[PDB]
RNA sequence: AACUUGACCAACGGAACAAGUUACCCUAGG
RNA sequence: CUCUUACUUUUAACCAGUGAAAUUGACCUGCCCGUGAAGAGGCGGGCAUAACACAGCAAGACGAGACCCUAUGGAGCUUU
RNA sequence: CUGAACUCCUCACACCCAAUUGGACCAAUCUAUCACCCUAUAGAAGAACUAAUGUUAGUAUAAGUAACAUGAAAACAUUCUC
RNA sequence: CCGAGCCUGGUGAUAGCUGGUUGUCCAAGAUAGAAUCUUAGUUCAACUUUAAAUUUGCCCACAGAACCCUCUAAAUCCCCUU
RNA sequence: GCUAAACCUAGCCCCAAACCCACUCCACCUUACUACCAGACAACCUUAGCCAAACCAUUUACCCAAAUAAAGUAUAGGCGAUAGAAAUUGAAACCUGGCGCAAUAGAUAUAGUACCGCAAGGGAAAGAUGAAAAAUUAUAACCAAGCAUAAUAUAGCAAGGACUAACCCCUAUACCUUCUGCAUAAUGAAUUAACUAGAAAUAACUUUGCAAGGAGAGCCAAAGCUAAGACCCCCGAAACCAGACGA
């Protein structure tokens, strides 16, 4: 019994298919293809983790810009909205700046508050009240 | 090769020659069939103590195999079961130890001990293959 | 191209035709005909693989001693030369 | 595969036409020869090397257990029909055809007679012309027969002959020697 | 080792495996020391004693005596009278 | 892969579930063979999982075509037009239930 | 081998309503295992594409290439067919819709090299293609203006969306 | 040629898909396809968008006048039980007039301040032809309509989708139907 | 006869027993 | 040769006909410095940069292009 | 404050070590029996190729490149130059 | 390409050392030593796979392990508990 | 749109069974294929080297008449590698078939031709309509590389993330082999198609059968024994020997 391969047609339309976008003999040569077609999905997988590393990146970027408008420094108003117990995420914060100004401009005055509130603090020697902004909710 | 160990004198070969297996090939060898076994076979009828027992009616009641290639010369009585052996039987061995005689007598049974050649333990085991021969 | 265009003739096997339905039968001739024909001499085939079996290099050796005398010159030929490259082969030389 | 002869057989690069020198062109040994492998119309390197068998033999009573195997499946599926015998009114094969439509048999029926000789002729001329209503004698039962056929009808006296064969295996002693030979009890 | 014959296609034994070893039935081998004979003169007692000794071999050793030998070699045997028949069996080993 | 593939936006069909919910899957087709091994698990299906789907589901219209087939099939139908077809072969019944009712949860 | 080309002249289109617009006539011709290359041919092929029938004629007459002389028959051959065969009514009213060279099938000679060496000489051949199709020639697709740049580059500036965000 | 079929087969349902593409189909109505039932099509419809339809009023509200006059053309000439089909046009112009009444009432209350003009224009525009064609095809209104040409021209398409809301209204009364309107149109 | 003895087998896990030369070189890969 | 110059022929280049070979991972084929770098067109930093024929050039890429020891291999020939 | 495939978070969870071994599955082919728009359970085997200084065929690149060819006029008779 | 022609056969000759060795998934999975005309290789060792049987394995308290002069510290061996 | 693609036969392989061949006429051992003159020449003689011993120096194989078994036993042997009986035992065998190839396969074979060589000798390639071609404007087309339709626009292993958007942004040192686990330095690849490389079953394990017995003589057996399953690749020297051919 002598056996042939017969559907090695459609074995190489399987690598060939993800190389039509591709330029040159790369995109229908199947040994040229193949390499490149392989990168590609190394690539493909690998770019995920850059995708949420950039998005943070542009995130940041652009509450940056948003605070700068304000007057505050970007480490100044995530770590004082922290210390105000919001939670909002740096891809809300964006959102927030492009799509509502208006709030996004009150987070910068409530940071810029907290903010005031923990100089007054530093200043003091503790005798004097925590300020309003400062009081930290405690759950059990 | 197998055995080389590349280069030293292998370990099979730098052992000393003995005679462990010298004549090997011309040594007698002798079937085993305890009293346990014989009292085993009369009690499930397949050797009738009723007739003399020889090695025709041993090996026809499958109760030992005898290789007459392999340079077995009949079988051997061994005294294992002797303490339990009952039956009286007239039987006829190639070897018998002191005990194993000693427990047939005791019953009333006689042993004898026999010799038997190679040619001739060939035909007594198997006797229709050689009336088949047509000598 | 290398794969063909059209459909190829398609098959028909008759299932029932008379090889296929009496396939098998006698193959019990031993246990069921008092043991006088063993079922290896229904096999029928090569004088020297009837009711045998063995690798290459076994049967090259079989051939030539049940057929060797009646080969002819250049099979023969062939066959004494596979039998000792086989037998190189075979043994890890 | 018991009975299976393969006589698939290819030519190795020793026994391809030629190509004993080692070719020219620019040292000689390059390439050994022509009728390498590698070569269009090269030897084999490992292709089939027949006539090659593949006969082999399962235990007696392994074989003797696969018949009763398939008798007890048959029963037990309501395939199988016990006759006193296969004699017919007439040999012409469209009564057994209609027979078996009414009695609900199947497609294909095994029918087993006790002798070869004493086969009646009607259901003998009915079955010769029937290729799926094939008549067998009780030595030639067999477990590949009795699966590619869906019913399987048996005489009375070919059920006593398939007992006496079976059970024969479980009771007797290993053998001294063929049971071709002479025995005390065998045969009968 | 061979392990098909050129007439006959099948396995062969070492024969010097078989000069110089004893097989035990429970698959131990058995050896003389090397050198027992040679150079008395030059060897205290306590090491001729132990060079006249019958010592098994191990393990891997085994295994590859095992393969160099037919199964012919292997068998078991009643010769009469056999010096080595109460070791062919092994007693009370747990392993 | 992205770029060798097409894209589209988060959307709906006819602003599905803001008025109302609207099933989207209408029609099933089944294809199942009478006799073919690979059938065995449609056949089990429409036996004794077709029918309470179908109660389930009124608003989905499913057809039932038994006839000889290598490969049976379900094809799914939505109310944008768009076309499924999904393979029901050698499927067990637990499978073909979960194909099936992850179609009618499709839009 | 393949053989389309000859084959587009004998479709036959459905008779047209009278609101229809008059469907211009497509004829369809070449000349198959011309002696030339297909490389040399493309030129000659490229040159006449989108001229009036007689424009091509003319241009063709007065080229050096041996090809002009092929493509040349070929195309009066096209231009008398036009009339004669598929309801032409005016033979200057052509123009050349498509005009390709295509290689033909090829034969291969024994040939030799200065050092004794044995080499392979290919007799090229080629084919042909035209398509004339009825009426004025298209004419040329103008320069893009800058009014056309400046309303490219204000559409693709209006067409930017905040990217990455809600 | 290499022995085989599956890859032949595999291969020809290729050229197939290539055959179809190169030369697309003319797009016919779903009715004439496979697995095509009218009967519980329509009553999937309701079903579908948890209406309780009268199946009688339902069905004539995918009858279109166009229709009817085709098929009498079509029984004449292939001469053959009087026909009796009331057209859609009935349905059409009572759900036509409740939802232009009903859209303005929703549109006017949601936005008192809105003139006169803006809400007929805003009204215009839900019932408009673009917007309901849209919401017809999205709703397998068009898989059920009976019209002499495919696909449904957008007049006809629109007037079904209103003769569809005059069978609601009757079926249902007019909260059920603005319901109807306010989940479709409104939404839009 | 036996008990036993014997290779500076020093390349010392020891082939029973064998050197030069090739710039006319031949083959091998690195 | 200082120290080269002129002209003719051939070649050459252009037109027309005919029409090879070695070579070729892919190529969307830049410079400087750094990187083992005098191992970088492809890496880091910086600089440069619309696209695309033809004729030259031979710095680079790239190619056309002895000796060594090793293998428990030979052959001449030389004998201590 | 920024900053990992570390950790947490929603879900999933056997899915990143050569040779090698162990356990499953599987393209196509043939055979038995099914099946019957291309399948199933088994049996079998010339049974799967981007990794070759491999063979054969097709076609590229180099390249329309290197290279090749017919003395002159004319009435095509003839004459002229060498 | 004759420091010994060419051809066929012996011959799929031997050695040596490169190169190549074709579907998927899961589990386990990287050691660095001795002899040898042996160091470009091999076989016993080191590590490594599968199955099986059984009972301790690793980490480690005290006590304990030389005089001779120990550079004499950093450590080792042994070892219950954990 | 070209180039092309696609095909199913020609035959072939392995067995079985049967012991094959060959004087129309004429020509042909001289320079064969040459009608027609004193011949005289006559054949017989260990195969060798070498697969291996990892060198090599004795040493291993290719035949002699029955499958099996005795038995890989006796025995031979640098007693190393390796070689290896016999006595004795004693079966079946019905040509006309195939889990063989199907044009790079299967014979080298369309042919020992063309072609190459003084000679011995070496030695190819390929065909494809249909019932009818006394139907040829009939037999639709769709598919490798290569091209054409349709050259090109800053930037870089040519992609990936993406994006309204091809490109511009960001990220990314081709692959293989080998060198220590290190290739931007060394190897290999124009491309497409076809071809192209793991062949043991003693033990052990697993799954049946039977069980102090197992096995369809032989063999094994102190739970064994029988049967099955599953393990060992491809290309690539010089040399040496035998017999021819060639001044
Ligand atoms: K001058
Ligand atoms: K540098
Ligand atoms: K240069
Ligand atoms: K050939
Ligand atoms: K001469
Ligand atoms: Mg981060
Ligand atoms: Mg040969
Ligand atoms: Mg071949
Ligand atoms: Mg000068
Ligand atoms: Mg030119
Ligand atoms: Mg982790
Ligand atoms: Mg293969
Ligand atoms: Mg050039
Ligand atoms: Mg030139
Ligand atoms: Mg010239
Ligand atoms: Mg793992
Ligand atoms: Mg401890
Ligand atoms: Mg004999
Ligand atoms: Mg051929
Ligand atoms: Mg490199
Ligand atoms: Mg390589
Ligand atoms: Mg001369």
């Amino acid at each position: 019994l002598r056996n042939r391969v017969t559907d090695r047609y459609f074995r190489i339309q399987e690598v060939l298919k993800h190389a039509r976008h591709f330029r040159g003999r790369k995109n229908r040569c199947y040994r040229l293809a193949v390499r490149t077609v392989i990168r590609a999905f190394v690539k493909c997988t690998k770019a995920r983790y850059l995708k949420k590393k950039n998005m943070r990146t542009l995130w940041i970027n652009r509450i940056t810009a948003a605070s700068q408008e304000h007057g505050l420094k970007y480490p100044a108003l995530i770590g004082n909205l922290v210390k105000c117990q919001v939670e909002l995420n740096r891809k809300v914060l964006a959102d927030l700046a492009i799509y509502e100004p208006k709030t996004f401009k009150s987070l910068a005055a409530l940071a810029s508050r907290r903010r005031h509130e923990g100089f007054a603090a530093a200043l003091g020697d503790g005798k004097e009240p925590e300020g309003i902004f400062s009081r930290v909710v405690q759950y059990h | 090769r197998l055995g080389f160990e590349g280069g030293q004198t292998p370990f099979y070969i730098r052992i000393p020659k003995y005679g462990f297996n010298e004549g090997h090939s011309f040594r007698r060898q002798y079937k085993p069939l305890s009293l346990n076994r014989l009292q085993y076979l009369i009690d499930l009828g397949r050797v009738d103590p009723s007739q003399p027992i020889d090695l025709t009616q041993l090996v026809n009641g499958r109760g030992v195999t005898i290789q007459p290639l392999k340079r077995d010369y009949g079988v051997q009585l061994v005294e294992e079961g002797a303490d339990t052996f009952t039956a009286k039987v007239n039987i006829e061995v190639q070897l018998a130890s002191e005990l194993a005689i000693a427990a047939i007598e005791k019953n009333g049974g006689v042993v004898t001990t026999a010799f038997y050649d190679p040619r001739s333990l060939d035909i007594v085991c198997k006797p229709v293959p050689f009336f088949l021969r047509g000598q | 191209i290398g794969i063909r265009l059209t459909l190829p003739p398609p098959k028909v096997v008759d299932r029932w035709n008379e090889k296929r339905a009496m396939f098998g039968v006698y193959d019990n001739i031993g246990i069921l005909g008092n043991f006088e024909k063993h079922p290896k001499e229904l096999i029928r085939g090569p004088i020297w693989l009837r009711g045998w079996k063995g690798n290459e290099l076994q049967r090259c050796i079989r051939k030539r001693k049940m057929v060797g005398s009646r080969m002819f010159a250049d099979d023969l030929h062939n066959l004494n030369k596979r039998i000792r490259y086989l037998y190189k082969h075979f043994n890890r030389h | 595969n018991f009975k299976r002869i393969s006589y698939a057989k290819t030519k190795t690069r020793a026994e391809v036409r030629g190509g004993g020198r080692k070719p020219w062109p620019q040292g000689r040994a390059r390439h050994g020869s022509i009728r390498s492998p590698l070569w269009r119309g090269g030897g084999v390197a490992h292709g089939p090397r027949g006539p090659t068998s593949y006969y082999y033999m399962l235990p007696m009573k392994v074989r003797a257990l696969g018949l009763k195997v398939a008798l007890t499946v048959k029963l037990a599926q309501d395939d199988l029909h016990i006759m006193d015998s296969l004699e017919l009114p007439t040999g012409d094969p469209q009564y057994l055809t209609e027979l078996a439509h009414y009695r609900r048999w199947g497609d294909s029926v095994l029918l087993v007679d006790l002798t070869h000789e004493e086969m009646p002729q009607s259901i003998v001329e009915a079955t010769s012309r029937l290729k799926t209503f094939n008549l067998i004698p009780a030595v030639g039962l067999n477990v590949h027969s009795m699966l590619k056929h869906q019913t399987l009808v048996l005489t009375l006296p070919t059920v006593a002959f398939l007992e006496d064969k079976l059970l024969w295996q479980d009771s007797r002693y290993r053998p001294l020697y063929p049971f071709s030979l002479p025995y005390s009890d065998f045969p009968r | 080792l061979t392990y098909f014959s050129a007439r006959k296609g099948k396995r062969k034994t070492v024969k010097a495996v078989i000069d110089r070893f004893l097989r035990l039935h429970c698959g131990l081998w058995v050896r003389r020391k090397a050198g027992y004979k040679k150079k008395l003169w030059k060897k205290t007692p306590a090491r001729k004693k132990r060079l006249r000794e019958f010592v098994f071999c191990n393990k891997t050793q085994s295994k590859l005596l095992d393969k160099m030998t037919t199964s012919f070699w292997k068998r078991r045997n009643w010769y009469v009278d056999d010096p080595y028949q109460k070791y062919h069996d092994r007693t009370n080993l747990k392993v | 892969t992205a770029r060798g593939t097409p894209s589209r936006f988060l959307a709906s069909v006819l602003h599905n579930g803001l008025g109302r919910y609207v099933q989207q899957l209408q029609r099933l087709s089944f294809s199942v063979s009478r006799d073919g091994a690979s059938s065995r698990g449609a056949r089990e299906f429409v036996e004794r999982e077709v029918i309470d789907f179908a109660r389930r589901n009124p608003g989905v219209v499913i057809y039932v075509n038994s006839r000889p087939c290598c490969v049976p099939r379900v094809v799914a139908e939505y109310l944008n037009g768009a076309v499924r077809e999904e393979s029901i072969h050698c499927k067990s019944v637990e499978e073909i239930s979960t194909l099936v009712q992850k179609l009618a949860d499709q839009s | 081998i393949s053989r389309k080309w000859e084959k587009k002249n004998k479709i036959v289109y459905p008779p047209q309503l009278p609101g229809e617009p008059r469907r211009p006539a497509e004829i369809y011709h070449c000349r198959r295992q011309i002696k030339y290359s297909k490389d040399k041919m493309w030129y000659l092929a490229k040159l006449i594409r989108g001229m009036s029938i007689d424009q091509a004629l003319a241009q063709l007459e007065f080229n050096d290439k041996k090809g002009a002389k092929i493509i040349k028959e070929v195309l009066l051959e096209a231009q008398d067919m036009a009339v004669r065969d598929h309801n032409v009514e005016f033979r200057s009213n052509l123009y050349i819709a498509e005009s390709t060279s295509g290689r033909g099938q090829c034969l291969k000679r024994i040939r030799y090299h200065g050092r004794g060496r044995f080499g392979i000489m290919e007799k090229v051949y080629c084919h042909y293609f035209v398509k004339l199709v009825e009426g004025p020639p298209p004419p040329p697709e103008p320069p893009k203006t800058a009014v056309a740049h400046a309303k490219e580059y204000i559409q693709q500036l209006r067409s930017r969306t905040i990217v990455h965000t809600l | 040629v290499k022995k085989g079929f599956r890859a032949a087969f595999r291969f020809q349902k290729e050229l197939e898909r290539q055959r179809l593409l190169r030369c697309p189909p003319p797009p016919v109505r779903r009715s004439e396809k496979p697995n095509w039932d009218y009967h519980a099509e329509i009553q999937a419809f309701g079903h579908r968008l948890q209406e309780n339809f009268s199946l009688d009023l339902l069905k004539t509200a995918f009858v279109n006048s166009c229709y009817i006059k085709s098929e009498e053309a079509k029984r004449q000439q292939l001469g053959i039980v009087l026909l009796n089909l009331k057209s859609n046009q009935e349905l059409s112009e009572q759900g036509t007039s409740f939802s232009q009444t009903c859209l303005t009432q929703f549109l006017e209350d949601e936005y008192p301040d809105m003139p006169t003009e803006g809400i007929k224009n805003l009204v215009d525009f839900l019932t408009g032809e673009e917007v309901v064609c849209h919401v017809a095809r999205n709703l397998a209104v068009e898989q059920l309509t009976l019209s002499e040409e495919f696909p449904v021209p957008p007049a006809v398409l629109q007037q079904t989708f209103f003769a569809v809301i005059g069978a609601l209204l009757q079926s249902s009364g007019p909260e059920r139907t603005a319901l109807f309107i306010r989940d479709f149109l409104i939404t839009q």
